[PDB]
């Protein structure tokens, strides 16, 4: 319904065409019972229109966090936001505005951290020479996979 | 040719005119000289 | 059997259902233009034009 | 449309003061070269009338008034001083124009000549010099009927129904550009769209000319009963109104935009439209009858395209003839619209004589109207 | 004085009613929506609902009334008051309420065959009911063709070649079966009659 | 255009208890108000003229202070919006609605706009568009 | 079976207008959706009496 509202060829256009085609024959209960890519790419293209066209992901993050208790799809969302805020620390010139969007990019992967895709978000870090986040984020994802020691 | 400079004399004013004529008050906003704004306002209030 | 009792006596609510419109329609209610003041656009009214000028 | 759907009239004695709310608000007060100008002059009898002409300034509340004298009066709302312009050349004033894009310049059709007095806005003495009237004219161009700028400020039209050719002015570099058609009669009145890209023309004929002002193109209308007395275009100029002498109807005639290159036509559709009608109709009133109908013989729109003013004459079995006037409220988009609003009366025992809209009007609309007592009224339309 | 006719058109939310000359419609729900029409000289003989021809009509012209007299076919427009193209209102009744067009939009000739039931298929084809045995259809369109009229009436009971049979050997051997209804199958493209005399 | 783009930053999100309604995609207070803190009384007045509609009366009270040099109603405006404040806006779930009556007619000293205030800079606006000079009998001296 | 009794002669009988559900006949179930509809049983959810 929200893929429907939120004019539906658009975000489909968005898709890898492997998904594009797999879309085509895949089944509602294969969706419901099977599926997980083609559902988490098409919440993928959904935010990276937000992301691109610049609304703010915090206005569908929390409509996705009403519709979609599965496993709780907050930790897809706070995703989303880090990742706003870091793909905006990349058209930021203002510099201590860029450390701040950073800084609060980092305090979104530093609550998932168990989940965070570290060599991309450290990599995209390195991609702003952001080196900071990498040594605290790098820690926030030991910190929590042996919380006993 | 002999009467050209009257024509862009008259042309000059109608162009001057045709800025005052579409964006009204919202030219005072606009940075330019104390005597060129001035200017500016005898051409919003028809004065030439 | 006798047919159905009368109602007691009122003013009538009934109004007409095709409604008194005063604008000559029907040739544009088809989707057409018919006939009006016209263009010249014939050969022969050009000619004249370049003959003598009606 | 037609006079059938109008409200009745005020009671025999009531003036129309303003438009509110869409009502009419009232109050108890607020041929030779001399004939041939009384067969085309816009005052519904010039060669009576102690008022000749009046124009609204296109931009600002000064306007111009030609009298019976061979006056022109020039009035302005900061001003308690009225210049009276007379040229040595100054008799039978027909027309006036007002230069758009200028304070300051002011074109008056004369017998004889077109004059173009420049006035001092600062400065409006009460007899200006006789230096201050560039004079313009032609041989074969006599009497001068109407007068049209462009809205662009750059181009002067015109007429005489003597000529079969519009004159175009550079009033600046003072050429003279002859428009010559091939037959029928000369010009009457001229009236441009306010995109300055579109010409009405009309004759003494039943013929009409519509003309292009970019590569200077015509289009001909020759399918009438009588002559194409009166007209108006819309806003946009995407649409024009038209009167036909001895014909009780508002006609309507369409002219869509250059989406598509290569060729200088007008481009008007093939057909006209009928929209509003003025059959010899009756209205019942306090009074008893009321008789409405006749023939129109001016049409004034509103800048806003949302009231039409239209100046009838009724025929001598219809109120003895007298003129009345007509207000409608029109639409242009998506269809065209003429919807009543009612019927503006003056004071008792006079004549409407002459119509015309104010250009810059900040609520809704102003009708300045001219009476046969001489008196000039302003009746604001509130929107 | 001589005839009555009283019946139901659904996809309108409206009955109708006939008294010799003249038909009057109403709400079926409420009573309510009251609207009669006089543009008549002669007793009406059948009633029928059109849904109309795409691209021929104005859009306003949502349905079409027909009629039918001992002489004539008058089709007249239906349009609905005041629903604006907006959004955020809920599905709640046919109440724009309900206005005829005072002009005819056409008219067609009986050829003095009674008509007595008209219907038409969801693509805008009208068929009337003869007492001739007679199915009729009213084929319409928007220009007149220089072969074609904007409309006309047609006979699909009488083959094509039967004015090569003299009407002596007609007079004689047949012995009028009327057509009470005409059914149509829009979803298989059919159309059935049903006579008097059970044909 | 600049206090538009600047919402954009300020209000990333819509507020539930704002009044009134939009412009342009933001609240019609919060577009006052950052007008009026940025000294665009001409800009704000775009706001005022646009949203006419909702906002009634206080387009003729805002074009009354427009027309006074000194940011002044009359006290025979200004004591008309002391007395539709006090029952109307000091209990109101829009603080720029608070704040902009609270500037325009010099009423309640005793509220700092918290909600709308980020610095010191903007208490001593606050305040400073507050100041009176003058010994009216009609000044209440609980907003004076 | 039931019945009902009715003042005066019948005039008129009819039913009003259908609500039907499409029948969303993609290039999978193409095959595997009934052309017919099903009984009310099946559908008494989604269509009113």
């Amino acid at each position: 319904k929200l893929l429907c509202e939120h004019q539906f060829t658009i975000i489909v256009a968005e898709l890898q065409k492997e998904l594009q085609e797999q879309l085509k024959i895949t089944t509602f209960k294969d969706l419901v019972i099977r599926d997980k890519e083609l559902t988490g790419a098409l919440i993928a293209s959904l935010i990276n229109c937000y992301i691109r066209d610049n609304a703010a992901v915090d206005g569908i993050s929390l409509h996705l966090q009403d519709i979609c208790p599965l496993l709780y799809s907050t930790d897809d969302a706070i995703c989303s936001k880090a990742n706003e805020l870091l793909q905006r620390s990349r058209q930021v010139q203002n510099k201590t505005e860029k450390e701040r969007m950073l800084r609060e990019s980092l305090k979104e992967y530093q609550k998932i951290s168990n989940q965070v895709d570290l060599s991309n978000v450290c990599a995209q870090y390195r991609q702003v020479r952001f080196y900071e986040g990498v040594v605290e984020l790098s820690l926030t994802a030991a910190e929590k996979k042996d919380p006993q020691g | 040719y002999k009467t050209l400079r009257f024509a862009f004399r008259a042309s000059l004013k109608t162009a001057i005119y045709r800025i005052t004529t579409t964006f009204g008050e919202h030219l005072n906003a606009v940075q330019a000289s104390a005597e060129h704004q001035k200017r500016l306002q005898q051409f919003l209030e028809f004065k030439e | 059997t006798p047919t159905q009792p009368g109602s007691t006596p009122r003013i009538s609510t009934m109004r007409p259902l095709a409604t008194a419109y005063k604008a000559s329609t029907s040739d544009y209610q088809v989707i057409s233009d018919r006939q009006t003041p016209k263009k010249d656009e014939s050969l022969v009214s050009k000619a004249m034009e370049y003959m003598f000028g009606w | 449309c037609s006079l059938g759907l109008f409200p009745p009239p005020p009671p025999r004695g009531q003036v129309t003061l303003y438009e509110h709310n869409n009502e009419l608000v009232t109050g108890s007060s607020y041929l030779r070269s001399e004939d041939l100008i009384a067969e085309f002059a816009q005052v519904t009898n010039w060669s009576s009338c102690c008022l000749r002409v009046f124009a609204w300034h296109p931009h600002t509340n000064k306007f111009a008034v030609a009298l019976l004298d061979d006056s022109v009066r020039v009035y302005n709302a900061s001003s308690t001083i009225v210049p009276s312009l007379k040229h040595r050349l100054q008799r039978n004033v027909a027309s006036l124009a007002w230069k758009p894009l200028s304070a300051s310049v002011l074109a008056v059709a004369c017998q004889s000549c077109i004059l173009i007095w420049t006035l001092d806005p600062t400065s409006l003495s009460t007899r200006p010099s006789s230096g201050c009237a560039q004079v313009l004219s032609h041989p074969g161009h006599t009497p001068v009927t109407s007068l049209a700028w462009a809205p662009s400020g750059g181009r002067l039209l015109s007429a005489s129904p003597v000529d079969a050719a519009i004159r175009v002015w550079d009033v600046s570099t003072e050429t003279c550009v002859p428009l010559p058609w091939f037959r029928g009669g000369g010009v009457t009145n001229l009236l441009w769209s306010p995109d300055g890209s579109k010409i009405l023309a009309t004759t003494p004929s039943a013929v009409f000319r519509v003309w292009e002002a970019q590569m200077w193109t015509c289009e001909r209308w020759p399918t009438l009963s009588g002559r194409c007395q009166t007209g108006c275009w819309s806003p946009d100029g995407s649409r024009l109104l038209f009167t036909v002498l001895g014909e009780p109807l508002i006609y309507s005639l369409s002219f869509p935009e250059r989406c598509g290159e290569g060729k200088g036509c007008v481009g008007g559709a093939k057909s006209a439209t009928i929209v509003a009608d003025l059959s010899e109709t009756t209205i019942q009133t306090p009074d008893g009858e009321e008789r409405l109908g006749g023939e129109a013989h001016s049409m004034v729109w509103d800048p806003s395209g949302e009231r039409l003013a239209v100046l009838m004459k009724g025929k001598p079995r219809v109120q003895d003839g007298k003129p009345v006037i007509l207000l409608f409220r029109t639409r242009n988009s998506p269809v065209f619209e003429l919807l009543p609003c009612g019927i503006i009366q003056g004071e008792p025992g006079a004549q409407p004589q002459l119509i015309t809209f104010h250009p810059s009007f900040n609520k809704g609309a102003l009708l300045s109207v001219g009476w046969s007592t001489g008196r000039i009224a302003h009746i604001p339309l509130y929107f | 004085q001589c005839n009555c006719m009283m019946g139901v058109f659904p996809p309108i939310s409206r009955a109708w009613l006939t008294i010799d000359s003249d038909i009057f419609m109403w709400n079926y729900e409420d009573g309510g929506d009251l609207a009669y029409f006089d543009g008549l000289s002669e007793t009406i003989l059948a009633v029928g609902l059109v849904k109309p021809k795409a691209g021929i009509f104005q859009p306003h012209v949502r349905h079409l009334l027909v009629l039918a007299t001992p002489v004539d076919i008058v089709i007249l427009g239906l349009s609905y008051a005041n629903l604006q193209t907006g959004s955020g209102v809920l599905n709640d009744s046919l109440s724009g309420g309900m206005q005829l067009l005072p002009d005819p939009l056409y008219s067609l000739p009986t050829d003095n065959t009674y008509l007595l039931t008209i219907t038409s298929t969801d693509n805008g084809r009208i068929f009337l009911a003869g007492k001739d045995g007679c199915l009729y259809e009213v084929a319409y369109q928007a220009e007149a063709g220089w072969f074609s009229q904007r409309c006309r009436k047609i006979n699909h009971s009488k083959s094509s070649l039967s004015f090569l049979v003299p009407s002596l050997l007609q007079f004689t051997f047949s012995e009028d079966d009327p057509i009470l209804q005409i059914a149509i199958d829009n979803s298989r493209n059919i159309l059935y009659t049903r006579s008097e005399k059970g044909v | 255009q600049l206090v538009r783009s600047f919402l954009n930053i300020k209000l990333p999100a819509p507020l539930p208890g704002l009044q009134d309604g939009e412009v342009e995609g933001h609240p019609v207070w919060a577009l006052i108000y950052y007008c009026m803190r940025c000294g665009d009384l001409l800009a704000a007045s775009q706001v005022v003229n646009r949203a006419q509609h909702q906002l009634g009366e206080f387009k003729t009270w805002f074009q009354e202070y427009m027309n006074s040099k000194d940011r002044r109603l009359s006290p025979a405006t200004e004591n008309k919006l002391r007395l539709h404040y006090r029952r109307a806006l000091r209990n109101n779930t829009d603080p720029y609605k608070r704040a902009v009556y609270c500037i325009i007619g010099r009423c309640d000293v005793t509220d700092n706009q918290s909600e709308v205030a980020d610095k010191t800079e903007d208490y001593l606006w606050l305040k400073l568009n507050q100041v009176c000079f003058d010994d009216d009998g009609t000044s209440s001296p609980q907003d004076r | 079976q039931m019945t009902a009794g009715v003042d005066g002669h019948s005039w008129a009988l009819s039913a009003i207008d259908e609500l039907k559900v499409d029948k969303i006949i993609t290039p999978l179930n193409k095959d595997h959706i009934p052309i017919t509809d099903s009984p009310v049983v099946v559908q008494q959810h989604m269509l009113p009496p």
